[PDB]
């Protein structure tokens, strides 16, 4: 029954989204996972163009943290540009193993 | 005199690298040089007599291990590179002086 | 590899003693026509 | 070669070393 | 290879360790902490041995030897002074690494964390004999009180710190045992520091970002060698500034009063190293309670690992664990803060909410905090 | 009670001012080598 | 022209590591001197009288 809760998540979402800096960084929250086996597999997966790309923005962002410069506010991930394009990727990831998992049972 | 002014006016000498990766290709191709005088100098015949101790070798060079060159040796010996070469660039205002190898992606810092 | 899309292509073996001579040296190695 | 002169200086060195060092 | 010096020598490759070593390239200034703290151990030893070679294990000469050390022997004033605020740095530094272990969530080298918890153990026990070593007044009865602590074990404890004492009181034998185990505890230590470091170097350093940095990795030499020195040169000059202009600062307990057995501490107390912990113990009632939940403070660390609820291992892009992370330091701060305060209520209720928040900010708080930002971002 | 504190106070001037030398002198030693590191420049060019 | 001081130096003194580690001998040699004559003199300067040093005269030879 969620019309008023549910629209207005997007403004804290909105809001949150900013409030972490990763923001700043020229980074995407798809490349601020935890790189654990299933992330592994699931990167492993990426198309070249899609995975260059991720190589080439932790690049550019390590290359920032090392500085502690802050991209200019005109070249910063815009929130409504979510790229989930791992999520494709990790799910079936995720998918394969739980039904290993289920059909280790018995 | 008016013409004097040098067409030929001097290039600024920078020590820099410049790094492009491409871990598609399958070997490595890397210029290490440091900055040699110009066309004329005493110091310009002698520089190729030092380049001639070091050489240049390649794959296919049939004296491998017994090559004299110290560097020709240890490619030889142990597979260290594909085929390497040293240079002199002679310009007028500057040069560019060293060598010039290419090997396996795990062969580079022993190469240098 | 060096790329052979253009016009430049002008390969094709025909001396006139030599042909199809391939050289192992010392030094240098090659093949030629 | 430029041992001599190397290892002389290298002797320098040690020599003064000692000597304040000590 | 031929005459590559490194890897001719078996040995001497094992040391490039120091040198060809991937190290990423942003990385805090935290990550010194690490270097310094095998520096500390290195002077503590040093001094040390030092002090060891002039020092007598006995009731009697104890003081009076350690008194001896600081005014009839050549130097042996500061390498003294240099010793003990030796253990304020070498304390200073340690939860300085912690610090970041909890967040930039280094510990998910799960194994290479353990045996940090493991240092962190041992230090304390190291830092907890030494200190009776002078045989002070505040020495004499904080040995007492914290080794009598575990006889709260019901069965054995009783038992128990009779044995470890080696008398039914803290005399000769008891002081004879903490000069020893003071000694070979440290050489113990440094065997465990390198089997840290090599855990470690299988994985290598995370960063403030929290993500892989191969993409962006520099040898150790050129740069961190500078780093690691320069920050020896701020670590150093922290240490003698201390030393030389401020040497008992720091050191809380005054009581340089040769322990008699049958005296007052007002006001008796770990030195601040230890406080958080006294502050949790004293919060309990019970004695067994305390003990228990002082032993859960410290040991807490292993479970951390466990408690981590999100997606990004560092908290650098996550806000709300920022500000409890924070708290629990203000939170420990606090209690410290505690440790040196008079018995009473004011101190007794403040001490016992900070108690509850501490495990809560570890335990519940941030964990929740976690999902919730996972959820925020739709993660 | 401290003996040591007339020279421990002049040991804190030449640890003081000595400091003020190795302080200084080691940062630039630290900028010297990073200098690469935070002059550079990246620049991505894929085929694409 | 001239080798600004630096490049003097450099080229008599650097260049050759050998040289270097002679200088940096002799130089930690001579420095230590000047600067604890300095550093000391400052110091005892900032307690005047207060030293010894500056007391010996009372009980000293009548
Ligand atoms: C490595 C971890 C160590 C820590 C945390 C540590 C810490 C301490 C502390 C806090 C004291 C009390 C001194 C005072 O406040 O008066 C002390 C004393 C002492 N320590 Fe250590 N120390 C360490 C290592 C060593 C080592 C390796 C040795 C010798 C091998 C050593 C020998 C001594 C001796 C003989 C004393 C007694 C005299 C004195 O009080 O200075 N310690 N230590
Ligand atoms: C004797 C005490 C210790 C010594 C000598 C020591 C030494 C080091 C050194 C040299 C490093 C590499 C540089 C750095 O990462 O800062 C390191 C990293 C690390 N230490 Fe320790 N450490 C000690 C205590 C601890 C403790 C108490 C913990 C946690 C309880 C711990 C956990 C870690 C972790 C998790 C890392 C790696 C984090 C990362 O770089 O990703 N260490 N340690």
């Amino acid at each position: 029954a969620v019309s008023a809760s549910s629209r207005w998540l997007e403004g804290i979402r909105k809001w949150y989204y900013n409030a972490a800096g990763f923001n700043k960084l020229g980074l995407m929250r798809d490349d601020t996972i935890h790189e654990n086996d299933d992330v592994k597999e699931a990167i492993r997966r990426l198309p070249e163009n899609l995975y260059d790309d991720r190589v080439f923005r932790i690049k550019r962002a390590l290359d920032l943290s090392m500085r502690q410069q802050i991209l200019p506010k005109e070249q910063w991930t815009k929130y409504e540009e979510d790229k989930s394009y791992l999520e494709p990727y990790l799910k079936e990831v995720i998918r394969e193993r739980k039904e290993r998992e289920e059909w280790a049972k018995k | 005199d008016e013409d004097a002014v040098p067409t030929l006016s001097p290039c600024r000498f920078t020590g820099s690298q410049i790094c492009h990766r491409e871990d598609g290709l399958p070997l490595a191709h890397v210029a290490i040089a440091v900055e040699g005088p110009g066309w004329a100098h005493p110091d310009n015949v002698a520089l190729q007599v030092a380049n001639a101790i070091i050489g240049h070798y390649d794959c296919t060079y049939g004296g491998g291990a017994h090559l004299s060159s110290p560097l020709a040796s240890i490619a030889a010996t142990n597979k260290l590179c594909q085929s390497f070469q040293t240079f002199n660039i002679c310009y007028a205002d500057t040069g560019l002086l060293g060598a010039h190898f290419v090997c396996d992606h795990m062969s580079i810092d022993d190469m240098m | 590899k060096r790329s052979v899309l253009c016009r430049e292509s002008l390969r094709g073996q025909a001396a006139g003693r030599p042909l199809v001579a391939s050289v192992s040296l010392n030094v240098p190695a090659s093949v030629r026509y | 070669r430029n041992w001599v002169p190397t290892a002389q200086l290298w002797g320098a060195v040690g020599a003064v070393g000692l000597v304040s060092a000590t | 290879m031929t005459n590559i010096r490194k890897s001719h020598p078996l040995m001497k490759i094992v040391n490039n360790a120091f040198i060809d070593l991937p190290a990423p390239s942003n990385i805090s200034s935290w990550w010194n902490f690490g270097s310094l703290l095998g520096i500390c151990l290195i002077l503590q030893i040093l001094t040390g041995l030092f002090l060891a070679m002039h020092y007598t294990s006995d009731t009697t000469t104890a003081f009076s030897s350690v008194t001896h050390i600081c005014r009839d022997v050549n130097y042996g004033w500061i390498i003294r002074y240099m010793h003990a605020n030796g253990a304020s740095m070498f304390f200073i530094c340690l939860y300085m690494h912690v610090g970041r272990g909890l967040y930039y969530g280094s510990y998910t080298f799960l194994e290479t964390w353990n045996i940090g918890v493991i240092l962190l153990l041992t230090v304390m026990a190291t830092a907890f004999m030494g200190y009776v070593l002078p045989w002070g007044q505040m020495s004499f009865w904080g040995a007492t009180v914290i080794t009598n602590l575990l006889s709260a074990i019901p069965y054995i404890g009783t038992n128990l710190v009779e044995w470890i004492w080696g008398g039914f009181s803290v005399d000769k034998a008891t002081l004879t045992r903490f000069f020893a185990f003071h000694f070979i505890l440290p050489f113990i230590i440094m065997a465990i520091a390198m089997v840290h470091l090599l855990f470690l170097h299988e994985t290598g350093s995370n960063n403030p970002t929290g993500i892989s940095s191969d993409v962006d990795k520099i040898p150790f030499h050129p740069y961190y060698t500078i780093k690691d020195i320069l920050g020896a040169l701020l670590l150093i000059l922290a240490l003698m500034l201390l030393v030389l202009f401020a040497p008992d600062l720091l050191g809380d307990p005054d009581n340089y009063t040769p322990a008699n057995p049958l005296n007052t501490p007002p006001h008796i107390k770990p030195e601040w190293y230890f406080l958080f912990a006294y502050a949790i113990l004293r919060s309990i009632p019970n004695k067994l309670g305390g003990v228990l939940a002082l032993a859960f403070s410290i040991l807490i660390l292993a479970l951390i690992p466990l408690l981590h609820t999100s997606k990004q291992r560092s908290m650098m892009f996550r806000p709300l664990s920022q500000c409890l992370f924070w708290a629990l330091v203000a939170d420990l701060l606090t209690l410290t803060w505690i440790g040196g305060q008079p018995v009473e209520h004011p101190y007794i209720t403040i001490g016992q909410l900070a108690s509850v928040l501490y495990f809560l900010l570890i335990l519940v708080l941030m964990p929740t905090a976690g999902t919730i930002e996972n959820k925020l971002l739709k993660w | 009670a401290e003996p040591e504190h007339d020279h421990r106070k002049r040991m804190g001037l030449k640890m003081l001012l000595m400091m003020g030398l190795l302080l200084p002198l080691v940062y630039a030693m630290k900028r010297h080598k990073w200098s690469v590191l935070k002059s550079r420049k990246l620049a991505y060019r894929p085929p694409k | 022209v001239a080798p600004t001081l630096t490049a003097r130096l450099y080229s008599l003194l650097f260049r050759r590591t050998s040289t270097f580690a002679l200088t940096i001998v002799v130089g930690a040699l001579f420095f230590e001197r000047a600067f604890d004559q300095g550093a000391d003199a400052i110091y005892e300067h900032i307690n005047e009288g207060k030293l010894w040093k500056h007391i010996k005269h009372k009980y000293e030879n009548k």
